[PDB]
RNA sequence: GCCCGGAUCCGGGCACCA
RNA sequence: CCGCAGCCUGGCGUUGUCCCUCGGGCGUUUAUGCGUAGAGUAGGUGGGAGGGGUCGAACCUGUCCUUUCGGGGGCAGGGGACCCGAAAGUGAAACACCACCCAUGGACGCUCGAGGGACUAACCUCUCGAAAGAGAGGAACAACGUCAGGUGGGCGGUUCGGCUGGGGCGGCACUCCCGCGAAAAGAUAACACGGGAGCCCAAAGGUCGGCUCAGGCGGUACAGAACGCCGCCGUAGAGCGCAAGGGCAAAAGCCGGCCUGACGUGACCCUUCCAAGUACGGGGUCACGACGCGAAAGCGGGGCCUAGCGAACGCUCGUGCCCCCA
RNA sequence: UACGGGGGCUAAAUCCUGGCCACUGGUGGUUGGUUAAAUCCGGGUUCAACCGGGCGAAGCCCCACCGAAGGCCGGGGGU
RNA sequence: CCCGAACGGAAACAUCUUAGUAGGGGGAGGAAAAGAAAUCAAUUGAGAUCCCCUGAGUAGGGGCGACCGAAAGGGGGACAGC
């Protein structure tokens, strides 16, 4: 599905409708020193079995496509709810 | 990034024969840039600034200015090297070397705001990699004061290297006067960015000298 | 998510606790 | 599904003395450069039309090294003194001198490694010796300790779904949607019957205007059942993304104009889930703020309606602040 | 002390023991890719944690050989 | 004082719990062990160790599941120091 690069929606910081630049969401690096990564490493020291459950059965084939909209006057960003699609063709 | 008294010591090497040779003509001081760790892509070496040097060396540079009929009797008092009139600059069509020769030797090619759109079609391709930027002139009657800004100003630009070779002065000023010639350049680079970490050694030599050391 | 090679895709070896 | 031994390999320790080589760096040292247009080797940024000139130049004649033998770079003598342009070409010119860069090779002092060789005194093996000690061979490797990667049913712990005209094999009646079963309120079972979903669309979404569809008949060159034009009829026999059912004609269909309400925050209600507890999901009605389209009333938090979806903990992003200690 | 110690398969003698190295397994090799800890370099932190880069053994990817190694020994069309 | 399980529970089970338990080895005494701050807490205070009632199923650990789990302080018993 095709989506424009620029969309005019409500900027809640500016309190009016402004232009936004559209991009797809992408996550960051896992960042060792996160509290749940410090705890996992503390659990893997010593002897034992595999410590934690790991997923093996997979059913879905797509992923929810999320749109990221940045207000072009104040850089305020609104993140929208995702929707299961193949690959959002963001070309204008 | 240099000390207050470092510049005087910098010119002391330049003026004295310990880092200079006195030939038949008066020496001129020049600075070459030597840095480390700069790339073109990062978009920080956008050196396209000008410096209003207060101290004027006795040897004037090749400064070219194009006035209009408004001030045809104001630009002749500053003794420019070569000046071409707006009414007859369009005659250079077809000519290539006269376009090239009297645009690179000259420091500037100032053109009025009326002919601003004409200042990118004739000298545009001819000075693409060369790096000449025509600065618009005030539309007032007085232009010599504006030309006085450009009599000893230097046009700095870089495209693919982190170094620029420029004129800074001569042998004819006071030893402490280079602290006023280079302060405009030092303040200009200070007020646009701060890359003092990338510096390794600054060479402030004369026309016919060798590499010197600046305390840092 | 990587490196690398090959025409955004493919291949090889390693990264990857809902 | 996982673990653990054993084995293989690398780092650190026990572990020491002499070299040589190579590769990195640090402060130095230096001499070497042809996409095309052209006096011809423009590799680039600048000062710089002056630079060299008894403050000894252009020029013939050879020894010599080299190269895309293109051509330039250095030799003293014969010459007792001359050439580049401010002039002609180049998206970027002056062998006019001086600087840095890209880029070749070598050398000084220091550091880091990596490799190779030798040696014997650690260590090991054997012999003699009651022991003390002596001799021979290997040798900074092996061996051992510790850490890291690989291999590893050798050994240990475990898991080996459900429904079901017995179980198994098969199927999925295991989540969701339509018709019928279903007996004219509501609820209702079958390994009952007929089938579908796990998405697609920046328009197939919002609004405003104009128009009328399938099929048939009469008249027209190519023209034919089926091209365009002029008329008559046509309750829908069409179309509405996709199953089935329902709905729709100055439209909910077809064609256009302008748009992004497929909007930020916060509630309530229906269904899933009858009366009678109940997670998600889906839908409906609004308040505040701001828009779009319309002359306007107004319509619009997606698709004409009923399917297209997922807890805790963990990670991550958005958004304004709160906290970190005897 | 190889005319040996250890480990497999077959099963006296007679006549014989065919073709195949694609897969798995074993052995060897390597232009090359990937490759842990440690060490080295850059950033960051008045120091660290933390981010990168380089170097990177065995193994794996790749190549060759081996059937008295496990073993396997079809179909279609035409004359 | 060292070495050191499984059954069971988690409605399966491997981290976990069971439990430093059961058990094994070494060493005493009428009691052992501990014991005179390189301690606590917080506007500059207390004052060696041990035991009881509390603080308290609190802080906190955990397939953040089943579950596990302090100390300071307060009230007492004895209250030495070399």
């Amino acid at each position: 599905m095709k989506v424009p690069k620029v969309i005019k929606t409500y900027c809640p910081k500016c309190k009016t409708h402004t232009e936004h630049s559209v991009s797809l969401y992408k996550g960051g690096k896992r960042r060792s020193l996160a509290e749940g990564q410090r705890r996992y490493e503390r659990k893997n020291v010593g002897y034992g079995s595999k410590r934690k459950p790991e997923q093996k059965r997979f059913a879905k084939t797509t992923k929810k496509q999320t749109l990221v909209l940045k207000c072009q006057k104040c850089s305020y960003t609104i993140v929208k709810e995702g929707m299961r699609l193949k690959k959002l063709e963001l070309v204008e | 990034l240099a000390d207050k008294e470092s510049l005087i010591e910098a010119l002391k090497l330049a003026l004295s024969t310990e880092y200079n040779v006195k030939r038949n003509f008066t020496q001129s001081v020049e600075i070459i840039l030597t840095f480390k760790g700069i790339d073109m892509k990062k978009g920080d070496l956008k050196l396209r600034e000008i410096v209003p040097l207060p101290k004027q060396p006795s040897k004037a540079k090749r400064v070219l200015v194009v006035p209009s009929f408004e001030q045809l009797e104001y630009a002749k008092k500053a003794s420019p090297n070569v000046v071409i009139t707006r009414e007859e600059l369009q005659k250079l069509q077809g000519q290539k070397r006269p376009v090239k020769k009297l645009a690179r030797q000259n420091e500037w090619f100032l053109i009025n705001q009326e002919s601003m759109a004409l200042a990118g079609r004739i000298l545009g391709p001819a000075l693409g990699p060369r790096g000449k930027f025509p600065t618009p002139l005030p539309n007032t009657a007085d232009i010599s004061e504006y030309i006085n800004r450009f009599k000893r100003s230097v046009l700095v630009k870089t495209k693919d290297q982190p170094q620029v070779q420029v004129f800074i002065g001569t042998e004819d000023m006071k030893p402490e006067d280079l602290a006023e010639n280079a302060i405009a350049v030092l303040n200009a680079i200070e007020n646009k960015a701060k890359v003092e970490t990338n510096l390794r050694n600054i060479y402030v030599k004369t026309t016919m000298g060798k590499a010197v050391k600046v305390k840092r």
